[PDB]
């Protein structure tokens, strides 16, 4: 229902309050698994930030199962820059950050306890185009 | 006794009184001390020859009345290039001051280090010394060599080129040692690369003959956009990466035109023929940036190991696939078959095609790049190549059989194009496209005579005077012999702005490039103009829609591959058509054979012999009767696999080899007329009989 | 009168905005964001910035005007006042005036402007390119206010709503915009994030 291009919302949690709503009357509907918002999938959207953009037209949020789905596809299968080095610090003016990306594994931007929890394993590291990704908390074991 | 040390820069005048009074005096050893005590440091080189441009020229011709210099020459030039290390690696010359680039132009001007005793500790260490400079300098030195002649430009980089033989000569080269493990190598091949820079830049490079992508809104897969749905803004993506030299002076290896040097000149083949590239994939992919990837050098790699590179990466493509569909199949729980079984008709081939591949490629463009397992109906069994090599050939048959209208035919250089002004259907040309990428990927040769046209246009380009030259010259030698003409145009031929088009039924259609194309007169106050409007109009923008499909194809069965840059367009046509050159001894020394005669028997022998009988037409033509191909396969006549086996005893009952596998299954005759009878016969009945 | 403009979200073509970095919820951490509910915790005259990017290049060069507009309305027309404790005390640095509390420390680029439209004194911000191209631009503002001085103070939050001026007739610029300096500073964010879910 929302059509315009430069007036894109960005966070649910934003778009809470135009939608005649203080925390807990969003109601809307995802794509990829084509079903209604879960107070818990709210949660996790929050948690991951993401950038909601309209589909054919109509704004649609996003799930929370699906998030290991649309992702896991592209961490084995592209791969660039992969040290700890200068590899992305002169290619680029600004380095980076401490140790935060656009996380495609724990997907959210920088998990608190995520720093050292990959370097105490040393087995294949996913630096995906240069991306320091991690893991998260709802993904730690085999579930 | 003066030790002439109140002097610490040299100059023309300074170096001229010092040489007068040491000819004066008639001892070198002043002035052996001087130049030992200018060339021990890089600061005096710094200082040295600083005009209040001549004196590189001149001056340096007087150095060699002698020969003891030249001892404390290899010596200072041993000694100095570690300082230069030490002066390069940290400390930031260049962007302190500008006034720095003198000490290695001093260093490489003098045309005669090139004598074998230097080049075992002088210039490599000079190399060595060479590879690593400021991003800048690089550009800046580049300028120069660019802008200069073309004959010493030729000289240094063959210079360069023996250094690099002569290490592999004498290095050796293994699975445990690279060909990048060695840090004097490497840095020869950079500074070689520096070269190649300036030798392509010396050329009629250009960027405005580029045509615009104008990709349609190709169907995308959701995982692209998901990450602008992640957080992040429209990616510049992460795929196809440039060298950074290219950024530096916006010149790309596909702008070249016409080269001062072809560049097959560069390429180091006692280099190329040692190197390894099955694991050099992976030092350059994941981007390791303590050894260098020689694909970043695109031009001391030959045919064969590019093509390796890229089999390889379809190789990790196709394990990346199965790795992410066994999890898939694992959760999701969705049935997908690895194998492209395109399995057809025998006679609605085209069609079944159509209605399967497209259809499994909507779903996943990198379904195409995948190994096909062609079945059809009514035989079975496992399939190694020998149907999928009938599907291939009958197809392209077909499709150059006139029963479609679609591939077109010239007799004045044996080519086959698309037709100039059809009216398709979308989906003919996209099995073309999908079958060529298979040939690509299917290490199979494909009989076809695309020009260089398709492959370039193919790569991103557009077509040029020599790419005009390729199907009909007489257009653009009626064109250069304009290009010269002084005269009045209008006065003597008063022919209107527009020539001609061709199309299906031949009629000379209307066509006026702008309006009133037939009342603009020819003007000859201006001629680049017609130059530029002809290099666009008659080279493009005729096939757009047509071509656009194909290229879509060609596009969707490989775009995530490294295979934009690697092969020129002058380079992927080796992989499916075949080698143009036709050596018989590669075949001699490459030769397996099989069953149960030994090497060494005469009979063999004497069938070479009757082979040697023919001349390199007859010997194209055998190959073309017998494999099915007229050129010799990728790495020509030296790097197939091909087969001798034995159909039986000495008879003439059904002399016929497995064509399926490129098995030469002749039968052992004794007598050698008959032999020679036999094979004359073969040669003139080659493909008229439609076995092949 | 002192009409705001409406809360909408207004980003463009091209863009151009803030991204913000998570490190924990520990109480000496403060140089992170709220996740979830879009909450600055940083410390009162503290630095504590998190990186910066921009698309490729925005053309740089003209100030827009932010005000910080309240969220209650019964004194969405109250002009913002500099707390008369820090107002008083000698603790900027003497080109900041006692009225204001922007204290441009992240940027060199903005001066205080003494708006009349409505009696209020916007601010404008730095519409810059911040390093131009990198990863979660995070402009460093860092703010000195005491919000409970028994005067016009009245604990409250404000908006740096973001107005563009230029060439052009329209008014750009309306992102998820958080500005505090009252109550907590830093400190940890998951005790807020679990009392405010609940309502």
């Amino acid at each position: 229902m929302f059509q315009d291009p430069q007036e894109r919302p960005r966070k649910l949690p934003q778009l809470c309050t135009e939608l005649q709503t203080t925390i807990h009357d969003i109601i809307l509907e995802c794509v990829y698994c084509k079903q209604q918002l879960l107070r818990r999938e709210v949660y996790d959207f929050a948690f991951r930030d993401l950038c909601i953009v309209y589909r054919d037209g109509n704004p649609y949020a996003v799930c929370d199962k699906c998030l290991k789905f649309y992702s896991k596809i592209s961490e084995y299968r592209h791969y660039c820059y992969s040290l700890y080095g200068t590899t992305l610090e002169q290619q680029y003016n600004k380095p980076l950050c401490d140790l935060l990306i656009r996380c495609i594994n724990c997907q959210k931007p920088l998990c608190p306890e995520e720093k050292q929890r990959h370097l105490d394993k040393k087995q294949r590291f996913h630096n995906i185009r240069g991306r320091w990704t991690g893991r998260c908390m709802s993904c730690c074991r085999s579930s | 006794r003066i030790d002439f040390k109140d002097v610490t820069y040299l100059t023309e005048e300074k170096v001229y009184e010092i040489l007068e009074l040491c000819r004066e005096r008639e001892d070198y050893s002043p002035l052996i001390r001087v130049i030992g005590r200018v060339f021990s440091s890089a600061e005096a080189l710094v200082q040295s020859f600083r005009k209040v441009i001549d004196a590189i020229r001149r001056v340096y011709t007087r150095l060699l009345s002698n020969e003891k210099i030249e001892t404390a020459f290899l010596n200072a030039l041993v000694y100095l290039s570690p300082n230069v290390e030490c002066d390069l690696t940290y400390h930031n010359v260049y962007s302190r001051d500008p006034n720095y680039l003198n000490l290695f132009i001093i260093v490489m001007e003098n045309r005669n280090l090139h004598s074998p005793e230097y080049l075992e500790m002088a210039l490599p260490l000079f190399c060595k010394a060479m590879s690593k400079l400021p991003l800048a300098a690089q550009g800046k030195l580049i300028r120069l060599w660019s802008k200069y002649n073309a004959d010493q430009i030729r000289r240094m980089m063959e210079t360069f080129q023996q250094l690099i033989t002569y290490k592999v000569i004498s290095n050796e080269f293994n699975s445990r040692n690279l060909v990048n493990d060695d840090d004097a190598i490497v840095a020869a091949s950079k500074c070689l690369k520096m070269v190649y820079y300036a030798n392509v830049v010396g050329g009629e490079v250009d960027t405005n003959h580029n045509e615009e992508d104008d990709e349609e809104p190709i169907p995308e897969s959701s995982e692209l956009t998901l990450q602008e749905l992640l957080g992040e803004e429209r990616r510049n993506k992460k795929g196809p990466r440039v060298d950074p030299l290219e950024t530096e002076l916006g010149v790309k290896t596909l702008d070249c035109r016409k080269p001062l040097i072809p560049f097959e000149e560069f390429i180091n083949e006692p280099l190329n023929e040692v190197l390894e590239m099955d694991k050099d994939y992976t030092f350059f992919k994941v981007e390791t940036e303590n050894k260098f990837s020689f694909m970043t050098c695109p031009f001391i790699l030959n045919a064969v190991t590019k093509n390796l590179g890229l089999y390889y990466d379809n190789r990790i493509r196709m394990y990346s696939e199965r790795r992410i569909t066994v999890l898939y199949s694992l959760v999701q729980g969705q049935q997908l078959n690895p194998y492209l079984r395109l399995k057809v008709r025998r006679d609605h081939i085209i069609d079944d095609a159509l209605v399967r591949l497209e259809m499994i490629a909507m779903e996943n463009p990198a379904d195409l790049k995948k190994q096909l397992y062609v079945e059809f109906e009514g035989e079975q069994g496992v399939d190694e190549g020998g149907v999928s090599k009938e599907f291939f050939q009958l197809v392209v048959e077909e499709i150059f059989n006139p029963d479609i209208g679609m591939f077109t035919y010239d007799e004045s250089t044996k080519l086959f194009w698309f037709n100039p002004s059809s009216f398709e259907t979308e989906g003919q040309f996209t099995l073309i496209g999908i079958v060529l990428g298979l040939a690509i990927y299917n290490n199979c040769i494909l009989d076809v005579h695309f020009p260089m046209v398709v492959y370039r246009k193919l790569m991103g380009k557009k077509g040029t005077f020599r790419d005009l030259g390729d199907s009909h010259p007489v257009l653009y030698q009626s064109l250069k012999d304009l290009l010269e003409y002084e005269g009045n145009v209008e006065d003597d031929m008063m022919i209107t702005f527009q020539i001609s088009q061709t199309d299906l039924f031949g009629n000379p259609m209307m066509y006026d490039l702008k309006e009133n194309g037939d009342k603009i007169p020819i003007t000859n106050e201006n001629r680049k103009e017609f130059v530029n409007l002809y290099s666009d109009y008659i080279l493009n923008k005729s096939v757009e829609k047509q071509f656009k499909a194909f290229r879509r194809g060609f596009h969707m069965v490989t775009n995530e591959s490294p295979l934009k840059y690697l092969f020129r367009p002058e380079e992927i046509e080796l992989l499916i058509c075949g080698s143009r050159n036709l050596d018989f001894q590669a075949l001699e020394e490459t030769t397996e054979y099989d069953g149960g005669y030994t090497r060494d028997s005469v009979l063999i022998r004497e069938f070479w012999e009757i082979v040697h009988s023919f001349t390199d037409e007859q010997k194209r033509l055998f190959l073309q009767f017998t494999t099915g191909t007229d050129r010799a396969p990728v790495g020509g006549l030296g790097k197939l696999k091909m087969i001798i086996a034995k159909n039986g005893p000495d008879t003439e009952r059904l002399p016929t080899s497995h064509t399926c596998f490129n098995v030469l299954l002749l039968p052992e005759y004794s007598s050698k007329e008959k032999l020679k009878e036999r094979l004359l016969k073969a040669i003139t009945y080659a493909k008229g009989f439609g076995m092949l | 009168s002192s009409s705001v403009p409406s809360q909408k979200t207004y980003q463009g073509s091209y863009g151009f905005r803030l991204g913000f970095l998570h490190s924990g919820t520990a109480k000496s951490v403060t140089c992170t964001y709220s996740p979830a509910l879009n909450k600055l915790f940083c410390q009162l005259a503290k630095t504590c910035p998190v990186q910066l990017w921009v698309d490729s290049t925005p053309p740089p060069g003209t100030r827009v005007r932010a005000m910080a507009i309240y969220k209650q309305s019964q004194h969405m027309t109250e002009v913002v006042r500099r707390c008369p404790h820090h107002e008083r005390c000698s603790d900027s640095d003497g080109l900041a005036p006692p009225q204001h509390l922007i204290r441009v420390e992240g940027n060199l680029r903005a001066e205080y402007l003494d708006d009349r439209n409505t009696f209020r004194h916007s601010v404008v911000v730095p519409y810059e390119p911040p390093e131009v191209g990198s990863d979660c631009t995070t402009i460093h503002y860092n703010y000195m206010c005491y919000s409970s001085c028994m005067g016009g103070m009245n604990r409250r939050p404000i908006l740096t709503i973001i107005t563009l001026e230029d060439s052009s007739g329209n008014l750009l610029g309306r992102d998820s915009f958080e500005v505090r300096v009252c109550a907590c500073p830093g400190r940890d964010r998951r005790t807020e994030e679990e009392n405010l879910r609940k309502k």
